[PDB]
């Protein structure tokens, strides 16, 4: 499927990559300071109708990086020193770039990035930041409707840039029709999952590569009125059979 | 006396005809001299137990009578039970598959072999050396040992085990050139098939052997490293490390109890890792499935998504625990993927998973501790509670209290009551005693630090291992490779800390003379694993000591990689951690059998490795060190004046990492001192290498550091 593309141009180092439920988090405050809570209740009725937003992946020039699917680890083995080291550096691999993440969808031989354009320095005094390679950054890709798009999702992100500018593009993803789909989001799971990591915050969260079947995770308000984004962001994935 | 412990003793002792036989106290083959000892022995002290256990090492018309003149109404046990223990035991000795001089070679390296001397951790090292008949006196007085301690013992599979391990350890299982089984483990491990046999509810079979009648019960825990680091204290992170180890062994002993099996059905359980052989009757499995859930649903409640235990089982024959052509490699294979996919399932068998002052006390009783006690939860003195039971510790002067007793570092019960079971556990625990009686703290190791005033770190593991335990055919070969592996580092790190092995080790880089009791503390060191503390001088040498100790261990054939970090004292023990890790994994990305020595700039152009090969960084130290450095702090003193020359090799170096490629380091090279540097090295340049110049910072940069 085709899907806009939110491109984070940054304008100095970053303290996260951001996941989906502190970007809806973020556009859901933006919109309360624009336009009252009455768009709040309107973005949550376009994404408990249908609508998506992914976790925040690494990007550097004209190469999108999107999350390694946990379908792969379990069907590695599909030398005796060479299998054993690879499938070791790919089990550790947290990123493929789109090319590499459409064959892994499909359980064909695919590889990873040598370079993930981003590194965490962490200096002393203590806490710590981001620093993007040249022409690099983050973005996240939204599903739904246009009008939704243009009239939330676009203005908020321009508030929230006034540490970042903002542009986006199409973006096209091949993957198989299947029972079986990824996450490029970090969701709260309906049904429990078939391939997952635990991710804590407090709220129990499925990661991004995780797989469901059928799953399409849930919102949750909660009192301190607030909404907790934890819908799943699905691409369907082939499963090897075990 | 029930079938039970029969048939576990059984197969303990079938083949305790072998030591007597090449002792040449009889005269008959292992199977007759065998029956000869035990009746012997039977009547000394007067235990008939012994002249029903030597039925073992021997048309069945001799043997129905041999059985029914040992009256077997005595010990509770019907004819037909002890003729199927027999039977079982004959088939449990085939499973786990000459002269009477030949000693046994080495797992790691069948080339070499094992002088014959008995398992103590405190008395040399096991190097595989050069092939040497063992003496039927050396055996003469092994049987008599064996003899007076069988004598003493109580007859249980857990008093029976722990001296046929001390005195049986470095014996060849069969006499045969490059025999790499130890015969304690080929003992343990028809003990263990025979027992599971029997539970497995199959007799006079000629059936078990080719029908799934087995279980392989493979345990692992994931996130090991993310309960024991990540605190807010040394004293508190040991106890954490200890912890680790007591709820494991609450869950093995639960499976062991429960599936009514013997300490011999465990073929390992290090570093956290566990396998089991077992029965495959359905009460079993869902014995199984009941601890494996009530195990994790504890963990959850106790320490969230942090900590889980992934424990998985394959219904398997007789087939697989042998050869055809390996099936014994390929039946672990299918059940690590039972694994692999159960830890991306992690806490899966919780359906409401989408809806410690202790450790202080422990901490600080730790020094003076024997073992602990298994007993039920609510108890009196339980200090910590695993999933199953109540952990009370066991002190010097105290009585030991539980079902089960935990005792540390010994093979010999010594005063526990004769009704509670004998668990010995080994723990590389070495720690440098303060002023005060209680373990030494981070700030006082990095205090009596030569030079400058660091923390020393340095997290070590093994290459390949994996493999090397996949490539073994038979289960009595993985216990042999597990158990001295394992051993290495639950046993000899001790030793090699102390400063024995001292020939074994040889001249390693060092900075001071190797102190009596030195500035190290153990955290973990267990199954190929270790992460270790200290004043960073003496945790800088004890790296090479340590990789030294294992390449004679080895037979050379097996290789660690370690990464070393030199931290400020108050450094958190987190940031520690992922650094030495980042610098670990760093080492084996970059090849294997080679150290991350110390933090290094480099060219990002692919050529340059930050780590060091351990035979590259100990030629480099013997080349350099000794030109520029006197020890114990101090330079050579023509160097006095000129420390600055050091400095400016690294400035030079520095300008080689600006561009390798630009000439400038020739241009700008007493210049005696380093004349391997001074040229522009071109079998480098050709071979596509790095230049002398890119090495030296790790040799400077380390003695700089013991010099300020
Ligand atoms: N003494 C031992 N007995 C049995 N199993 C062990 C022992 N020590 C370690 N293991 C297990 O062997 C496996 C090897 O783990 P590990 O990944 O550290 O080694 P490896 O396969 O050689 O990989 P690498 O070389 O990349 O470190 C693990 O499952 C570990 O728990
Ligand atoms: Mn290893
Ligand atoms: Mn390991």
């Amino acid at each position: 499927p085709k899907f806009i593309a939110v491109k984070l141009i940054p304008k100095g180092p970053f303290r996260d990559i951001p996941r989906a439920d502190t970007l809806f988090g973020a556009i859901g405050n933006a919109i309360s300071a624009i336009h009252g809570q009455s768009a709040v209740e309107e973005l949550v009725d376009a994404f408990v109708g249908g609508a998506r937003i992914s976790s925040a992946f690494p990007y550097s020039g004209d190469t999108y990086y999107l999350p390694k699917p946990l379908s792969v680890e379990p069907a590695l083995e599909g030398d005796e020193e060479e299998r054993y080291t690879t499938a070791k550096r790919l089990r550790k691999a947290k990123y493929l770039d789109l090319k590499n993440f459409e064959l892994a969808l499909r359980l064909r031989p695919f590889t990873i990035p040598e370079e993930i354009p981003y590194a965490r320095v962490d200096v002393p005094r203590f806490w710590e930041e981001i620093r993007f390679r040249e022409k690099s950054g983050v973005y996240f890709l939204y599903s739904g409707p246009r009008e939704v798009f243009d009239g939330y999702i676009a203005p908020a992100m321009r508030f929230l840039g006034d540490l970042f500018e903002v542009e986006f593009h199409e973006m096209k993803i091949d993957a198989p029709g299947s029972e079986y789909s990824v996450t490029l989001s970090n969701a709260l799971p309906t049904k429990t999952p078939v391939l997952w990591r635990l991710l804590r915050k407090r709220m129990t969260f499925i990661a991004e590569g995780s797989i469901v079947k059928n799953d399409p995770g849930g919102m949750e308000r909660l009192e301190l009125e607030v909404y907790v984004y934890g819908l799943t962001f699905p691409l369907g994935v082939e499963l090897p059979e075990g | 006396m029930e079938i039970d412990e029969l048939t576990a003793l059984g197969g303990l002792l079938h083949d305790i005809g072998k030591p007597v036989q090449r002792a040449g106290l009889y005269s008959g083959d292992h199977s007759t001299q065998g029956a000869r000892f035990l009746r012997d022995l039977a009547e000394n002290t007067g235990r008939a137990e012994y002249e029903l256990l030597s039925l073992f090492s021997e048309n069945d018309e001799l043997m129905i009578r041999r059985i029914k003149e040992l009256s077997p109404e005595r010990f509770g046990l019907t004819m037909e039970d002890v003729l199927n223990a027999l039977w079982i035991v004959y088939e449990a000795d085939n499973l786990a598959s000459p002269q009477a001089s030949r000693p046994l070679y080495s797992v790691f390296n069948p080339g070499k072999a094992y002088p014959w001397a008995e398992l103590d951790f405190e008395k040399e090292l096991p190097v595989p050396g050069d092939v040497f008949s063992i003496r039927s006196q050396d055996y003469r007085e092994l049987v008599k040992r064996l003899w007076e301690e069988l004598s003493k013992a109580k007859l249980r599979s857990d008093r029976l085990l722990p001296v046929l391990e001390k005195y049986l350890t470095f014996v060849s299982s069969v006499t045969s050139e490059g025999n790499i089984i130890s015969l304690y483990d080929h003992m343990r491990m028809t003990s263990a098939i025979a027992l599971a046999m029997l539970r497995a509810g199959c007799t006079a079979e000629d059936r078990c052997r080719k029908e799934k009648r087995f279980l392989l019960i493979e345990g692992d825990f994931s996130g090991i490293q993310d309960f024991i680091y990540r605190v807010s204290t040394l004293k508190y992170l040991r106890a954490r490390s200890a912890y680790l180890e007591l709820i494991g062994w609450d869950v093995v002993l639960e499976i062991l109890s429960r599936l009514g099996l013997t300490r011999a059905n465990v073929v390992f359980n290090a570093g956290g890792h566990f396998m089991i052989i077992a029965q495959n009757t359905p009460d079993a499995v869902k014995e199984l499935e009941e601890i494996r859930a009530k195990a994790v649903e504890w963990l959850y409640r106790e320490f969230e998504s942090d900590l889980y235990l992934a424990i998985e089982w394959e219904p398997v024959s007789g087939r697989e625990f042998g050869r055809e052509g390996n099936l014994f490699a390929e039946a672990r294979k299918r059940l690590k993927h039972k694994l692999t996919v159960r830890k991306l399932k992690r806490f899966g068998e919780i359906k409401g998973l989408f809806e410690c002052n202790r450790l202080v006390s422990l901490g600080g009783n730790l020094p003076k501790l024997l073992g602990f006690g298994r007993t039920a939860k609510n108890d009196a003195g339980v200090l910590v509670e695993g999933p199953f039971s109540g952990f009370v510790p066991y002190l010097q002067g105290g009585r030991p209290v539980g079902e089960q007793i935990l005792v540390k570092n010994t093979l010999n019960p010594g005063e526990i009551p004769e009704s509670a079971q004998f668990v010995p556990y080994f723990v590389a625990d070495y720690f440098k005693k303060d002023p005060k009686g209680g373990v030494a703290t981070f700030e006082e190791l990095s205090m009596a630090s030569t030079g400058t005033r660091r923390l020393g770190v340095m997290k070590g593991d093994v290459d390949r291992l994996g493999e090397f335990f996949s490539s073994m055919d038979s289960p009595s070969k993985l216990a042999t490779a597990s158990r001295f592996m394992d051993y290495f580092f639950k046993g000899y790190i001790g030793a090699i800390i102390e400063g024995k092995f001292g020939y074994i080790i040889g001249d390693v880089p060092s900075l001071r003379d190797w102190p009596e009791e030195p500035d190290i503390v153990v955290v973990y060191a267990g199954g190929d694993d270790f992460f270790i503390v200290g004043a960073w001088d003496q945790i800088f040498e004890l790296a090479f000591r340590v990789r030294r100790a294992f390449n004679a261990y080895t037979g050379g054939k097996l290789t660690l990689s370690v990464g070393l970090g030199y931290f400020d004292e108050r450094t958190p023990i987190y940031r520690m951690a992922d650094v030495v890790s980042e610098r670990l994994d760093t080492a084996k990305d970059e090849g294997r059998n080679r150290v991350f020595v110390v933090g290094r700039s480099r060219p990002l152009d692919g050529k340059h490795k930050l780590s060091y090969e351990w035979n590259h960084y100990e030629e480099l130290w013997r080349t350099y060190a000794p030109r520029i450095y006197a020890g114990n702090g101090r330079l050579k003193g023509k160097l006095e004046s000129k420390k600055g020359l050091l400095w400016k090799l690294l400035e030079i170096r520095e300008l080689y990492v600006r561009d390798p490629n630009d000439v400038r380091w020739a241009y700008l090279t007493l210049s005696d001192l380093f004349p391997e540097l001074v040229g522009i090295d071109t079998k480098a340049v050709e071979r596509k290498e790095p230049q002398p110049v890119y090495w030296v910072d790790g040799v400077l940069k380390i003695v700089l550091m013991a010099v300020r």
